């Protein structure tokens, strides 16, 4: 039994109602259906369970509905303290238990495009053999951002991880850390690295980029 | 009022056995009308929820398949506890692993209790990092800004703690002054094992030639305090 939620984020002011979906691969009874809220930082919290059940403490707002594949859980209107991740559950008469990948609900705003930077790797990090690029992309909105490392003549797989911070408190935007990691060797093979950005807010994706040695 | 407090090692090597215990408090194992169900539940640094095993009231104990046997769930009767036990863990297997409580009615004579087919209490949780390495200070490296990194009349700079061992570290600007459009990353786990995050600041260009930028890093697991001057590069 696979779950799949919907819409992957949900971008919504206080007042505005959520509908957040989940989909199993087969029929289940509404018995089995348990969503589940969680906020950074801390352990998930139940809400419905049974379906349409509201778990001791869930305010009115939070309703569950459907049944057979499609199920539910409605919020009426968010309120600020709504913002967070939503998993769906499938609680049956006995395990495995399978979660869906969930939702998470961010606040609305205009859309703001990225300031893109690229940082070499520093002189200090080359002498121990390790050569790291780090590509920045600063105070966007929404939190969709596609990050591409070229190096040369070959887009990079398999050698970059990602870091993304929380919705900023004052702006409600997001800011990416984007980390190319290379040993010393293989670093000084090439000349052209280059990170690519592509977001809602940028006319065309945009590319930072250096030329190593050079300046 | 049930409670669930969790211990055990959250740092070990490669293939090690992970041990962790959860304490009931508020409940009993089997509860009023048999129908307690004792889960761990693990979520993997920045993925969902991924159930692992139980044990019911009855003892009986059913584990996540893609674990294969390498999970094994036990009770202390005698003091309330349940142990988790994990066989030749792989940096797969790091993550935040919670004892959570589920309830699943058993007897037809009883009442639907509340939460029915429902996780109602979870732990706290214990975070597990499998990597190994040892207690390792990080590397503090400049991001420094130059040509590469303005965007009109904005320049970019931070610094680079990397190959650090366990989390966390606590980064600062200035010693604290400088906090307006500050960025601190959560950290990512390499796949040597060891942490690295970056903290990155916006600030305008010209302050790069007026203005000084220090990164305070502290990293208390091995009391490892590094200050690093972050300078424009010229070219
Ligand atoms: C891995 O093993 C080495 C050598 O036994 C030890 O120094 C290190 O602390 C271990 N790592 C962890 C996370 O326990």
């Amino acid at each position: 039994i696979v779950l799949t939620q919907s819409p992957g984020t949900l971008s919504l002011s206080p007042g505005d109602r959520a509908t957040l979906s989940c989909r199993a691969s087969q029929t289940i009874a509404s018995t089995y259906v348990a969503w589940y809220q969680q906020k950074p930082g801390q352990a998930p919290r139940l809400l419905l369970h049974q379906g349409y059940n509201r778990a001791t403490g869930v305010p009115d707002r939070f309703s569950g509905s459907g049944s057979g594949t499609a199920y539910s859980l409605t919020i009426s209107s968010l309120e600020p303290d709504d913002f967070a991740v939503y998993y769906c559950q499938h609680f049956g008469t006995s395990p495995p238990y399978s979660f869906g990948q969930g939702t998470k609900v961010d606040i609305k705003r205009t859309v703001a495009a990225p300031s893109v930077f690229i940082f070499p790797p520093s002189d200090e990090q080359l002498k121990s053999g390790t050569a790291s690029v780090v590509c920045l992309l600063n105070n966007f909105y929404p939190r969709e951002a596609k990050v591409q490392w070229k190096v040369d003549n070959a887009l990079q797989s398999g050698n970059s991880q990602e870091s993304v911070t929380e919705q900023d408190s004052k702006d409600s935007t997001y800011s990416l850390s984007s980390t190319l990691t290379l040993s010393k060797a293989d670093y000084e093979k090439h000349k052209v690295y280059a990170c690519e950005v592509t977001h809602q807010g940028l006319s065309s994706p945009v590319t930072k980029s250096f030329n190593r040695g050079e300046c | 009022q049930v409670q669930l407090q969790q211990w055990g090692a959250g740092l070990l090597n490669s293939s090690e056995t992970l041990s962790l215990t959860c304490a009931i408090y508020g409940e009993s194992f089997t509860g009023s009308w048999n129908d307690q169900l004792w889960n761990w539940i693990r979520q993997p640094p920045g993925k969902g929820l991924e159930w692992i095993g139980e044990i019911d009231h009855s003892e009986n104990r059913r584990y996540q398949p893609s674990l294969k046997g390498r999970v094994t769930i036990s009770v202390d009767r005698s003091k309330n506890q349940i142990s988790l036990k994990m066989r030749a863990v792989s940096v797969a297997d790091t993550a935040v692993y919670y004892c959570v409580r589920g309830r699943r009615a058993t007897q037809w004579w009883a009442v639907e209790p509340p939460a029915n087919y429902g996780f109602d209490v979870w732990g706290q949780g214990t975070p597990v990092s499998v990597s190994s390495a040892s207690t390792k200070g990080p590397s503090v490296f400049p991001l420094a800004p130059s040509s590469k990194s303005t965007s009109g009349g904005t320049a970019a700079l931070g610094c680079l703690v990397k190959d650090y061992f366990p989390e966390p570290v606590t980064v600062s600007w200035n010693s604290g002054a400088l906090t307006s459009g500050v960025h601190t990353f959560p950290a990512v786990l390499q796949s040597s094992g060891l942490y690295s995050l970056s903290s990155v600041v916006t600030v305008p260009s010209s302050s790069l030639g007026t203005q000084t930028y220090i990164c305070n890093v502290n990293h208390k697991p091995s009391n490892t305090k590094v200050d690093k001057r972050v300078e424009p590069k010229s070219c």
